[PDB]
């Protein structure tokens, strides 16, 4: 009432990984943008 | 005016500072816009998937 | 027009620019763009040209 770090640790590790997964949807990896509506509606399918 | 997307549009209550074009959410997804003509903020909730 | 070493530079502002109508003024000899196809530019919007 005044120690559950194992449980806390587990509950956390998973959130830190799920956030890193979403934060990758905004990297270019060597492209002109991160949005398909900027690469699509701005170029030819070729 | 350039922002292409899909979803449900809803009346907002977020005070978009007179100079903020849109709303940015952690993990970087568009979640609010401002209508160019009437200049009101609208939230963009995602359609239903599963 | 201008000479090349002191080349002109216009800045366009708020307007309705139809790029496809510019595309077929029917006398050109090079119409080449890299960032974007010209016909797809008829549904974008910018801040300064
Ligand atoms: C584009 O035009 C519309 C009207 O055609 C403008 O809307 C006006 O917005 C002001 C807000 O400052 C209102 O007080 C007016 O009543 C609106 N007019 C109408 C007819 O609704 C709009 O502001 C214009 N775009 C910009 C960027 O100014």
């Amino acid at each position: 009432s005044s120690a559950l770090g194992k449980l806390q640790d587990v509950v956390n590790q998973n959130a830190q990984a799920l956030n890193t997964l979403v934060k990758q949807l905004s990297s270019n990896f060597g492209a002109i943008s991160s949005v398909l509506n900027d690469i699509l509606s701005r170029l030819d399918p070729p | 005016n350039g922002l292409t997307g899909t979803g449900v549009l809803t009346e907002s209550n977020k005070k978009f500072l007179p100079f903020q074009q849109f709303g940015r959410d952690i993990a970087d997804t568009t979640d609010a816009v401002r209508d160019p003509q009437t200049l009101e903020i609208l939230d963009i909730t995602p359609c239903s998937f599963g | 027009f201008a000479s090349v070493y002191a080349w002109n530079r216009k800045r366009i502002s708020n307007c309705v620019a139809d790029y496809s109508v510019l595309y077929n003024s029917a006398s050109f000899s090079t119409f080449k763009c890299y960032g974007v196809s010209p016909t797809k530019l008829n549904d974008l919007c910018f801040t300064n040209v």
